[PDB]
């Protein structure tokens, strides 16, 4: 019984963290094969012309280390908001990996790194405005986001910046910044964050399975009518519902009743659900199924 | 009621 | 980390 | 900026998990050196109260299946260590980390490596409650999941998962085999003690809230430690006695503990639809040490 925001085990990724220093800048890199990926603002010295910074770059000014082992830098290139740094040593601990760009509502794992070493690991969920609800301080850029699927590490995030509100932004491993934000120390408009409704539905189904039912509405509202309401009450639209069939079948409660309970919950934070804020949206149906039933 | 896991 | 005020 | 419940990276511990199977029972063990530690109910043939000394007397060493991945370990001998079995095996775990045992106390945080089929599946941080339970996520097969802290390269093992109380609370034993909270590894009715919020941790969370710019809840007013403590024992919170670990917090925010203690009373009742760092209720899962490392390094 129970539901917790978990991280997948980090061991396979911990071996791929390096320290990347250039001048007075220090942050983290991801060492796969003979390449080190890191955010390009490590080489920055108002608005930054990265192409110029890369043109005055001397390779011997890098310091890239794995613990106390220093890696020779062979080449640098630009990959969007990242540097691709070729190093002279192959990482023997490189897992089987892929790159994937995550979508709003999807869960992944953050391995928070400082000085080129993992310091913590936690689960996150990409928000509707392409930020994550994180915990990073200066020095954590380059902290990787990952998923583990059938022995393959899916790299989806390298930490980049914190918006003026304390929301966190990274790029995918192709160097495309999530949300389109710029890696510039400037005033940037941040999109409105909305609660991801399909994840709220998964959470409320987990609550039913865990015997929490005080919040359950008797009323019923249709998907398309709820969606009209959602975009005026800070919640995303519901687009996929076939994933809820198994939960509706285990519980007897269909989505339309949960949608109506969601409206009621928004008019109460007058009571907790499973110890959480009633409308938490950090859990996916996939996460709930693994924690409730092990599959 | 206690469950040995 | 860069901060974008 | 921000505050999240974090786990320490689990790599060093993942190499110590083994699958322990006996008869119709399967759970997880901790393989350190040439010993495998696992909950003793893996040898229970059942409903009714279990007689563990008898189960161990009739043990048949060769019906053990212990494996790390697809590497099977031969069992040499099996003895009782309180609520655990200490199983000597014929092989040394070459990836055994430098380690110690420590029994944690209420209000302390540690990490759970959630395990199934002898393999780590999830890692999350937890905090020991006053009734010696944790707010976990475990289902059948998870017993033997280890709890750990990592200090300066050494793994401090403090928890092996045992049981779920009928209320969803989770209970483990320490690595000496002493059950936390004195619960029995019997499939019987036993109701947990009341659980009181750990006030020092609540303070740590509110200081972190201040550091991150959340201030709408901050009392203009104040309350002395003592007057708070007389109120705490009627409202489900622990008393405070030492305010000296909050000195460095008081300096970096300019807000002293007596102001937060007044906010606590006001916030215990409701948040009034507002939130603090995403929360709509007071939480005691964050210690000052956790907050310090996150807000500062």
């Amino acid at each position: 019984a129970g539901l917790r925001k978990m991280a997948q085990p980090s061991g396979v990724v911990e071996k791929c963290i390096v320290r990347v220093c250039y001048g007075n800048m220090a942050l983290n890199g991801l060492w796969l094969g003979d390449t080190v990926m890191c955010p390009r603002h490590v080489i920055a010295s108002s608005t930054i012309d990265y192409d110029y910074a890369l043109s005055v770059l001397r390779l011997h000014n890098f310091s890239i280390s794995s613990g106390n082992v220093f890696l020779g830098v062979v080449g640098v290139t630009m990959r969007g908001a990242l540097l691709q740094i070729k190093v002279n040593q192959n990482n023997v601990h490189t897992p089987k990996y892929t790159y994937r760009t995550v979508r709003p509502g999807e869960s992944f794992n953050i391995l928070a790194c400082y000085d080129g070493a993992a310091a913590g690991v936690y689960g996150v969920n990409m928000r509707s405005n392409y930020t994550i609800r994180g915990s990073f301080i200066n020095g954590a850029a380059g902290s990787p986001g990952y998923n583990i699927n059938n022995g393959t590490v899916e790299f989806c995030y390298l930490h980049q910046l914190e918006l003026g509100s304390g929301c966190h932004v990274g790029s995918d491993l192709d160097g495309v910044m999530y949300g389109g934000y710029e890696d510039q120390p400037t005033l940037q408009v941040e999109g409105a964050s909305s609660l991801f409704t399909e994840n709220v539905l998964a959470f409320l189904y987990a609550a039913l399975i865990n015997g929490s039912t005080w919040w359950l509405s008797s009323s019923r509202i249709a998907v398309d009518r709820f969606n009209e309401w959602a975009v005026h009450n800070g919640m995303t639209t519901v687009v996929n519902t076939d994933c809820f069939s198994i939960f509706a079948a285990k519980t007897g409660v269909d989505v339309q009743r949960l949608l109506a309970s969601i409206q009621s919950l928004h008019k109460n934070g007058g009571k907790q659900i499973l110890g959480y804020t009633s409308l938490t949206d950090e859990f996916t149906t996939g996460e709930v199924i693994r924690q409730m039933y092990g599959v | 009621i206690v469950k040995l896991q | 980390q860069l901060k974008v005020i």
